[PDB]
């Protein structure tokens, strides 16, 4: 995995060079080992973990029907700010896109996270995070 | 790695570049190496110019460039066919040989055409009281 | 445990100038140092007769202590920048294995295991961060001292020793004499000067000669003395400012005096000697005399034979080597030496001397910048490692940039006084140092 | 500014090793010996104060240093910063000469950077060019109609020749007189 | 005539919000910065990016970075005008999601939002005020 | 969105990491195969849009 | 590598950081086997190493090699390098193509289009194929 | 206090000149009563040579260093007495050093009298006995004779030398005048002593 | 934690005679100042060192 | 005649008018026809009076071939002047200090004068002139204004009036100056303000452009060429009068051939395939950093660097084939032939042996091979052996950063052909800072007399 | 009468510098060492040894077979015919002022 975006930029070589650091959400993910000299790059490249995959381009459409569908989802006409800011409600969020507010953000992870265990509604391959 | 791929060793003759005069870069080209300028600061700090001489001016690039001495500007010297020329002083032309390198008079041109007149100081002459 | 349970309970009281969390992270690390005692153990499981590794270790051949401790008996505590694994992960968390606001050591980079042992996986992750640290850190300065080594290069080039051996950029003078002694740097060696520490009793039974009551033993003993104080004086104003700088017997000078009387000493057929008022005379005028002529070594031959005028900065360059003469050839000193041994001796003083001296071509300049310039990759890793200092950002090449581009006051990080008390009597109490 | 010298952030307690020669003449190192080490540098409010002693006050900005006592007394300083900055395998100290004495020659502290350059060889246009900026170097030369001695490295270097250090410092010529008393003509 | 290899590169996720402290610039009245790639549908569709950027002078600025006014530090509140909102009052609680909330943080909020109202851009100062 | 940036401003909320893997993606051939393709078609419509265009009128 | 968490993988770099197709004849597996071993094929020898000081000829990370495990084939194999975009010099046997199995020293040219290719490294090479195929535009192309 | 190190010291700053006061020496209380009411203190010395030098110690806030006209019409009156003055020496605060229209009043009265040398100091130089500083090599003034003798030895011109300015704290105790030599005497640690020899140029400000 | 033989623990060399003692990286070693090697060099010169 | 040596003392910089180009150029360019035949066509860019890039035809001024020549300056006459890229905004502080009417001065040239020389004239433009009021004349100074879209074009404007500043216009303005209005500004009687309008410019020597195909695409010649061309389509002798409106088209013309030459000097220079003279010198890639400082050299080897304990400190184990690549000169006198004739013998056949004689009689160089049998060895004849244990050889690893990274080391030849690596005591390793892991190392060996004795005497690692 | 200003070129306004004379400073007055620099002995050596690659006639009694051994065994036995000249000064009123040394009553480095 090649980060030469930055590389593309005139950044500072003592930054660049920073940024080859082993962060704390590599691990699993990328492999933390060295490069152990390869050669190749001076070690701008990393490699993916033994386990670690790419995921491909999921059903959004299908996911986004679901959710406006479930009744926890309030649809953001129905929800006023002064409501969200005062009710306590949670956005929710789908690729980024503000979907609709719900009352409690924790049952909504949970209830999804186990529909992605049965595999029927939700996908195996979609992220379900709660801030 | 293998040593007999990154070995390389070249003489006297070989590839040089159009406009600098020097050797074409690497063993690639069949050129000569290069000595940068990290190397003429520890020759330097050593006192070793006849090595500097012998390396970066018989090796490399190396000429003997005439300059007038009237006028201080290149001039034009040819000893096989009879030629003594300086385009300023016309008469009063008073050709000195300096050795210079290719690159350094390239450089002088280059400089010379962004309308920077360059003129050239030669040593005076010095003579016994007698 | 013990300070976690501290925390739990509110015990941590901070001092002043340190929030709580600071002064928590500062004990955690403290409590979990190694104690030199696990080197017990492991000089308990080796022959040192028989170890290889160790008697690599011992030896200076390769290797050190703490790769043996690391090796055996544990690795111990992870330190980035003299701190524990920061919690980069998330909010509260240092890695994904470990519980938000995790309390356990193990959970900020200790390691209970050894290389032998074998490291578990966060164990295994936090060293390579540290080793990754190491090699990060190694490039910068790397590329940092490149930079400014091109910089100082062309910024000190000029710089050339000339007939006078000054040294001068195009007949603008630089240094008066090259170095301010007018040696080179490979013609040096370090001897101790005996006479620096000794009382003044101590000095007078060491040093008086009593042997003969001519005055010109009073007159040496009292060019000794005077020498004495002239260094004492000298080098205590030089300990004056300067923050840690120390008065040392020890300098470096160009001519090792007591090796030479030794060695000649040494390869003496006669051995004892009688006594002998005019061989001790003799021998005394020629010390003198030597001691009179030796700033004629800068100055030709031609000069010392006519007796010419001596610039006075050359008597100052002349003055240390005089000193050490003086002390090495006194008449307590040499009273087995022949006139000719002496003679002979201070021949291959002036010898050594004239040898020692610095070339008439030399660009000092690119030796000033590239002797300078190697040391600064080593100061920008320890500094990088000095950032436990609190309310000064001395980490990276900030102080060598703010001394080579002579930074305003403004510009300047880091900045320290050191404030000595009114009187060398309320000095030594520490209660009104405080106040 | 309520109390306090301005300036100083922090003054703590530190302990300092000093020689000092006693009534019988002997150099005995004193270890109890207390002064502050602050985290600000003013010289004159310290000059100031009356409990501090004045003739003895350190610092480690050159610049005040520079500003209160003198040039000498920057040339210490730097001399010593840089030795601080060297650490434990630091080069000798002709080389901390060096650096001070080409930094303050001419009476004010000058930089290594290319504005120190200009300051102390505005001439060398060649050296200059080099460094940096070889546009805008050789467009002020032009304008100002600098003339450029050949002296050091880097001029020499740019015009092609060899600079005259080292082995080529010292001319050498032939010994007329000694050769017409000892060697014969070819053509003789 | 040769084998080649298209490496997987890294990149910046796309719908999120990047804020970064803007200290390496070097004599920049901007502080903070807020970078939002959006891009809609899949991978392979147009994106844009949208910067926010809050100033010395205590000016929020947008600029939407297309082609199209592309460098173009536009005030919010301009934008907010030009789509529908017309009271200050209401552009403010989109922001803050409520006024008569009295937290430490609604306060400090609606003061940076007036200060960012009442500054002046050197640019669309005419139209700064028009109805 | 802004109301986020206030929240950095008043050091309630910590600026984005960069370096952090949660907000990065891993993009293969795909991707920058597709941009080279729109630039390279992009000017390929340009090409013959003007000569068509160019072409008609006369 | 085998047992990596026993090792330090960066301070072994650490001395070692900063700063055409070979085919080996003989490889083996490891005897100490890992799992990256059941995905990717072995290149390399179960070598007999003997830790030991002998003569000093090994310092600075040099090794000591045995002339007998190098001439029964240890990490002996074969270089490739293709021809395929094409003084004094020979000319004899280039026959355009020269003939397969043709030792080539400097100098001499490996192909004749005067225009020829010299042969520029040092080290000798036999021709291993001179087969010509089409060029993309039909063009003469040598391989 | 600046007031009370500057009174304490500017006698010692004058003795160390080997000049003579012309004046009794008055106390503390009254020299700050004179600083704050006329904004200014006076004090006259008498070289070897006969000439006059007034030091001028100028209150930080007072008319005279706030605007220029005051300035002017002060060094106008002083310079016109009948006194033979070899020195001008005004002490002021440091901030004052950097207002444009006193420096200009200054160089137009250094014009005006080529012949009167006029210099401006900060406090700091007169706080403290410059010349006892450990940090400070010990300097000297050589004669003209001894300057000449020591470039024709060395085949120097005076260009040559390290240069060092008129206004540099142990010069300005010192009292040499740009055109003249210094010799220091500094502490090194290659070689216990060394001595240099360093051309004065102007002074800034 | 170790026996020390009473003869290596210090190095005495007497006119080029190893009277007693153990040579290692402080007499012999790389960068080691005052070493044998930096006494024949002041001594006989650095191509005898 | 002969030329006596002589070196360069001092070096002059000075801003080169028309005078001086059209005195020191040997020809002047009239055609934009680039080849005529193969030989270059005459009066072109390429007119062989201006040097040869090509063995087969020599430089015409001096007769030398592509070496020995330096490139001879050509003229190119233009037919409308054009400013001075490189000393544009002097020209602007000049127009911001006198008189635009006339040549007198509107500042007051008295209160510059403490200025220090360099200063007087930027601190004089930096006053404020905009309606100052000339006193030897009625007109009042207009504002100068630097046109954005460009870094040349000049505007004037009075009283709110705006009129484009002509090269020939500024041209005018400043032949009006006098050399003590010069002179008391700060700047040098050669820096007079009239010299930065060109009416002809100079043709670069061929060498400095060596870029010509006989007869990518991107050089200064295609520059150069596209100027000849503009330059041609402007009407000759092109008169300019203040206030006097132009066609557009040759306006577009004018600030064409403007451009043209600013590109050709100072493109993308700081204030990607565009060539430009100025952008030749800065950088790391430059002239000056790696061209003039540091040099490619022949006669070097370069290897990797392997331990050997029986060599001793100050040897370095050379591959013998790396020994018959590099050669030693030496000058055949009476003292050498006993010695040099079995290397004259042994020729390339066996070891130690020789490459190369110089003849003098003849002045060339014989390869051994195919000398003739009648071939001896004379007094004043170079040979050039193969190096032999015993020489010394400058070994250097890269980076240099003391001055022991250069080092000079005793040859010690193996003559096993299965060693192809620079063989070094490990102790010898603490001068260079190096590792046997792969690091590698150059080496050359000096072949002169001079060079050797120096490497032997002065560079030796002890 | 206006008149305008024809900038001249710069070779007219350029004189060269004028012929020095040469002054030697007397024997008794000379103050720069007496023993030969490392520089100064391997500058005398090269070009001795270059003089003799150029013409072989040399002083030394014993023979050798190489030119870099005659100049070496030459300096050393102080008859090497060179001289060795140290500019000193170089005077604004044309004078350059150096100092002539002879190699063979000098002192000599180590060179070994
Ligand atoms: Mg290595
Ligand atoms: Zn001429
Ligand atoms: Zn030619
Ligand atoms: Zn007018």
């Amino acid at each position: 995995v090649n980060t030469h975006n930055t590389t593309n930029a005139s950044k500072q070589t003592e930054r660049a060079d920073m940024m080859r650091r082993v962060h704390a959400s590599y691990p699993g993910y990328i492999c933390v080992a060295q490069s152990a000299d390869t050669g190749e790059k001076v070690g701008m490249s990393k490699q993916l973990a033994i386990t670690a995959n790419v995921c491909t381009a999921g059903e959004v459409l299908s996911l986004k029907q679901r959710l406006l569908s479930d009744p926890a989802i309030q649809q953001l006409a129905d929800v006023s700010n002064k409501d969200i800011v005062r009710k306590g409600l949670a956005r929710v969020f789908i690729n980024g896109e503000w979907i609709g507010c719900c009352t409690n953000a924790f049952e909504l992870a949970q209830r999804y996270r186990m529909f992605r265990r049965e595999g029927k509604i939700v996908h195996p391959h979609t992220t379900i995070y709660w801030d | 790695k293998f040593v007999l791929d990154d070995r390389y060793a070249v003489a006297s003759y070989g590839p040089t570049d159009a406009l600098t005069g020097q050797p074409l870069d690497g063993k690639r080209s069949h050129g000569g190496l290069r000595l940068g300028e990290m190397e003429h600061w520890v020759l330097t700090a050593q006192g070793a110019m006849q090595t500097i001489i012998e390396k970066s001016h018989d090796d490399s690039d190396g000429c003997i460039s005439y300059i007038c001495r009237n006028c201080g500007e290149p001039a034009i010297y040819n000893a096989s066919h009879p030629i003594y020329k300086c385009m300023n002083c016309d008469v009063q032309a008073d050709i000195g040989m300096v050795d210079s390198r290719r690159s350094s008079i390239v450089f002088q041109h280059e400089m010379r055409a962004a309308n920077v007149n360059i003129t050239s100081v030669l040593s005076p002459r010095v003579f016994q009281p007698a | 445990e013990e300070i976690n349970n501290r925390l739990l309970h509110g015990d941590i009281m901070p001092p002043i100038g340190l929030t709580t969390h600071d002064f928590y992270e500062k004990l955690q690390l403290n409590a979990l140092k190694f104690p030199d005692r696990i080197l017990k153990p492991i000089m308990n499981s080796i022959n040192p007769e028989t170890n290889g590794l160790f008697q690599m270790v011992a030896t200076g051949a390769k290797g050190s202590n703490p790769n043996m401790i690391h090796i055996m008996a544990g690795i111990g505590q992870i330190e980035i920048n003299t701190q524990r694994i920061q919690p980069q992960f998330s909010f509260g968390r240092t890695l994904v294995y470990y519980p938000r606001f995790a309390l356990e050591a193990q959970a900020y980079g200790f390691i209970c295991n050894s290389y032998i042992a074998g490291l578990t996986s966060p164990e295994f992750i936090f060293g390579e961060m540290n080793g990754r640290f190491d090699l990060i850190n190694k490039a910068l300065s790397t590329s940092s001292t490149g930079y400014a080594n091109r910089k100082a290069i062309f910024g000190l080039q000029s710089c050339i020793v000339d007939y006078y051996r000054r040294v001068s950029i195009d007949t603008r003078l630089v240094q008066q004499l090259y170095g301010e002694d007018g040696l080179d740097a490979r013609q040096l060696e370090t001897v101790r000067f005996e006479t620096i520490m000794l009382s003044d009793q101590e000095l007078e039974d060491k040093f008086k000669y009593t042997g003969i009551q001519s005055p010109l033993f009073e007159e040496e003993f009292s060019r000794l003395k005077k020498d004495r104080d002239k260094y004492r004086q000298i080098f205590l104003n030089v300990e004056n400012f300067n923050f840690s700088q120390l008065l040392t017997d020890v300098r470096q000078v160009p001519v090792n005096v007591a090796s030479i009387v030794k060695n000649i000493l040494l390869s003496s057929t006669s051995g004892v000697l009688p006594f002998d008022e005019k061989s001790i005379l003799q021998k005394y005028a020629m010390v003198k005399t030597f001691c009179k002529n030796l700033p004629y070594v800068f100055i030709n031959n031609i000069q010392e034979r006519l007796q010419t005028p001596i610039p006075v900065y050359l008597k100052r360059a002349a003055a240390l080597m005089r000193m050490l003469i003086r002390i090495e050839l006194a008449t307590v000193k040499t009273l087995n030496i022949t006139c000719e041994q002496m003679s002979a001796i201070l021949d291959l003083i002036r010898l050594q001397y004239t040898q020692s001296l610095i070339n008439y071509g030399e660009a000092v300049g690119i030796l000033a910048a590239q002797s300078v310039s190697e040391p600064l990759t080593q100061y920008m890793l320890d500094s990088h490692h000095r950032s436990v200092a609190g309310g000064t950002n001395k980490s990276g090449i900030v102080r060598p940039q703010e001394i080579f581009s002579a930074k305003p006051v403004e510009a300047e990080q880091s900045s320290e006084m050191l404030l000595r008390l009114k009187n060398p009597e309320v000095e030594t109490n520490k209660t009104y140092a405080q106040e | 500014t309520i109390r306090g010298i301005p300036g100083i952030k922090n003054a703590n307690v530190v302990k300092l090793m000093r020689h000092r020669v006693d009534a019988q003449g002997k150099l005995v190192r004193l270890d109890n010996i207390y002064a502050i080490k602050t985290n600000g540098t003013n010289i004159f409010g310290a000059m100031l104060d009356d409990n501090i002693d004045p003739y003895t006050i350190v610092s480690s900005s050159i610049g005040d240093t520079m500003e209160l006592y003198g040039i000498e007394a920057a040339r210490q300083k730097i001399i010593s910063e840089i030795r601080t900055v060297m650490g434990d395998k630091g080069p000798n100290h002709r080389h901390l000469l060096m650096y001070a004495d080409l930094m303050t020659r001419t009476g004010q502290v000058t930089s290594l950077e290319k504005a120190g350059l200009n300051a102390r060889e505005p001439s060398n246009v060649l050296l200059r060019m080099a460094l940096s900026s070889p546009v805008q170097v050789l467009t002020d030369a032009a304008v100002d109609s600098a003339v450029n001695p050949i002296y050091g490295i880097a001029a020499p270097t740019l015009m092609g020749s060899v600079p005259r250090i080292g082995t080529m410092y010292s001319d050498i010529i032939m010994d007329e007189k000694y050769i017409t008393e000892n060697y014969k003509s070819v053509d003789s | 005539g040769g084998e080649w290899v298209v490496d997987l590169l890294e990149n910046i996720r796309f719908n999120t919000l990047h804020i970064h402290y803007h200290t390496m610039q070097q004599g920049n009245n901007e502080i903070i910065r807020g970078e939002f790639i959006s891009q809609p549908g899949g991978a392979f569709e147009n994106s844009s990016q949208i910067i926010i950027r809050y100033m010395t002078t205590g000016a929020i600025t947008i600029e939407i970075n297309s082609t199209k006014f592309s460098k173009l530090r536009i005030p919010w509140y301009l934008i907010f005008r030009m789509f529908g909102m017309t009271g200050d009052d209401s552009i403010i609680e989109q922001v803050v999601f409520d006024l008569e909330s009295n937290s430490p943080v609604n306060t400090f909020m609606i003061e940076i939002l007036e200060k960012s109202i009442h500054v002046l851009d050197p640019i669309f100062q005419p139209v700064q005020h028009e109805p | 969105l802004i109301h986020k940036i206030l929240l950095v401003i008043m050091n309630v909320f910590p600026p984005t990491d960069r370096d952090s893997y949660r907000t990065k993606r891993v993009h293969g051939s795909g991707v920058s195969l597709a941009k080279a393709f729109k630039a390279i078609f992009n000017t390929s419509v340009i090409a013959p849009i003007i000569n068509g265009f160019k072409e008609l009128l006369k | 590598s085998p047992y990596a968490n026993c090792t330090q993988p960066a301070r072994v770099t650490y001395e070692t950081n900063q700063g055409n197709r070979f085919f080996q004849f003989y490889n083996e597996m490891p005897l100490v086997k890992t799992i990256a071993h059941n995905y990717v094929i072995p290149n390399g020898l179960n070598t007999i190493v003997a830790y030991m000081i002998y003569g000093g000829y090994n310092q600075e990370d040099s090794v000591i090699v045995s002339q007998s495990f190098i001439d029964r084939g240890g990490f002996a194999g074969t270089f490739y390098r293709e021809e395929k975009v094409e003084g004094a010099n020979y000319e004899k046997l280039v026959d355009g193509f020269v003939p397969v199995g043709t030792v080539v020293k400097k100098g001499d040219i490996i192909i004749g289009k005067d225009r020829s290719v010299m042969y520029g490294f040092d080290e000798p090479a036999v021709v291993d194929a001179v087969m010509r195929p089409h060029g993309p535009n039909d063009e003469i192309f040598g391989l | 206090m600046a007031m009370q190190k500057l009174f304490t010291y500017i006698y010692e700053f004058i003795e160390y000149r080997k000049m003579v006061l012309l004046e009794e020496k008055v106390p503390y209380d009254k020299f700050v009563q004179m600083v704050l009411n006329t904004g200014f203190f006076r004090i006259n010395a008498e070289t070897l040579n006969h000439g006059i030098v007034s030091v001028f110690i100028f209150g930080a806030n007072g008319k005279y260093v706030h605007h220029g006209g005051d300035m002017r019409t002060l060094l106008t009156n002083t310079l016109n007495e009948k006194k033979h003055y070899e020195e001008l020496i005004l002490i002021v605060d440091k901030p004052v050093l950097s207002k444009k229209n006193i420096l200009d009043i200054i160089v137009e009265q250094r014009a005006a009298n080529p012949t009167i040398v006029i210099n401006i100091y900060p406090y700091h130089l007169f706080c403290i006995n410059i010349p006892k500083v450990s940090a400070i090599p010990k300097h000297k003034l050589i004669t003209q004779e001894e300057a000449q003798e020591f470039l024709g030895r060395e085949y120097l011109q005076p260009q040559d030398l390290m240069q060092i300015s008129a206004s540099d704290p142990p010069v300005v105790w010192l009292g040499g005048r740009p055109g003249d030599f210094v010799q220091i005497e500094r502490p090194s640690e290659t070689a216990m002593h060394a001595v240099v020899i360093r051309f004065i140029t102007k002074s800034k400000i | 934690y170790m026996h020390y033989n009473k003869q290596d623990i210090s190095t005495q060399i007497r006119n080029g005679e190893l009277i007693e003692g153990v040579l290692d990286k402080k007499a012999v070693g790389a960068g080691s100042s005052g070493g044998i090697y930096h006494l024949i060099s002041r001594r006989y010169g650095p191509q005898q060192a | 005649m002969e030329a006596g040596y002589a070196e360069i003392a001092a070096v002059q910089f000075n801003i080169a008018g028309d005078n001086d180009h059209k005195r020191q150029g040997v020809m002047e360019v009239t055609i934009s026809n680039l080849f005529e035949g193969t030989l270059p066509a005459e009066g072109g860019i390429y007119d062989a009076r201006m040097g040869t890039t090509d063995h087969h035809y020599k430089c015409i001024t001096c007769s030398h071939q592509r070496k020995q020549c330096m490139g001879h300056p050509g003229i190119l006459q233009m037919h409308a002047p054009v400013l001075q890229p490189l000393f544009i905004a002097e020209i602007r502080r000049w127009l911001r200090v006198i008189c635009l009417n006339c040549g007198a001065p509107i500042v007051d040239l008295k209160r510059y004068e403490h200025l220090i020389r360099p200063k007087r004239l930027i601190e004089a433009a930096s006053s404020q002139t905009e309606g100052k009021q000339c006193y030897v004349c009625k007109a009042v100074h207009p504002k100068i204004v630097k046109d954005s879209e460009d870094y040349f074009t000049f505007w004037v404007d009075q009283q709110g009036k705006i009129d484009k500043l002509y090269p020939q216009i500024i041209r005018e303005i400043f032949s009006r100056v006098t050399y003590d209005t010069v002179v008391k500004l700060g700047r040098s009687k050669n820096s007079h303000p009239e010299k930065l309008v060109l009416k002809a410019i100079q043709i670069p020597p061929i060498s400095i452009r060596p870029g010509i195909r006989l007869g990518s695409f991107h050089d200064i010649n295609n520059v150069i060429q596209y100027l000849v061309r503009k330059n041609l389509l402007i009407p000759k002798d092109l008169q300019i009068v203040r206030g006097q409106k132009i066609p557009l088209n040759i306006d577009r013309n004018l600030q064409t051939i403007q451009q043209l030459y600013y590109n050709f000097l100072l493109d993308s220079v700081s204030t990607r395939p565009a060539p430009s003279i100025m952008r030749r010198l800065p950088r790391k890639e430059g002239r000056i950093r790696k061209s003039l400082l540091g040099s490619q050299v022949w006669s070097i080897s370069r290897s990797t660097i392997c331990g050997n304990s029986d060599l001793h400190l100050d040897e370095v184990g050379y591959p013998i084939s790396f020994a018959r690549t590099l050669q030693v000169a030496e000058t055949v006198q009476h003292y050498n032939i006993n010695r040099l004739m079995p290397y004259f013998l042994n020729g390339k056949r066996q070891y130690p042996g020789c490459s190369r004689v110089y003849k003098q009689i003849t002045q060339s160089v014989h390869d051994i091979e195919g000398l003739k049998q009648d071939f001896r060895l004379e007094v004043g004849d170079i040979l050039y052996r193969d190096v032999v244990t015993g020489d010394v050889a400058f070994f250097n690893r890269q980076p240099s950063l003391e001055r022991s990274s250069i080092g000079v080391h005793r040859i010690v030849v193996l003559e096993n052909p299965k060693i192809s690596t620079f063989q070094m005591n490990v102790s010898a390793c603490a001068w260079y800072n190096a590792d046997f892991d792969g690091d590698q190392m150059n080496l050359w060996v000096p072949w002169s007399v001079m060079s050797r004795v120096e490497a032997e005497l002065l560079c030796s690692v002890r | 009468k206006d008149e305008i200003v024809e900038s001249p070129s710069i070779c007219e306004g350029f004189v060269q510098a004028s012929s020095q004379t040469l002054v030697i400073i007397p024997d008794n007055e000379r103050i720069t060492s007496n023993v030969l620099t490392t520089f100064e002995a391997t500058r005398l050596v090269a070009v001795r040894a270059q003089q003799l690659a150029i013409n072989g006639s040399t002083m030394l009694k014993k023979k050798y077979s190489s030119p870099i051994d005659i100049a070496k065994q030459e300096l050393f036995n102080r008859k090497i015919p060179l001289l060795v000249m140290r500019c000193i000064k170089v005077t604004p009123e044309g004078q350059k002022i150096v100092e002539i040394w002879n190699p063979r009553e000098m002192g000599i480095p180590l060179l070994d």
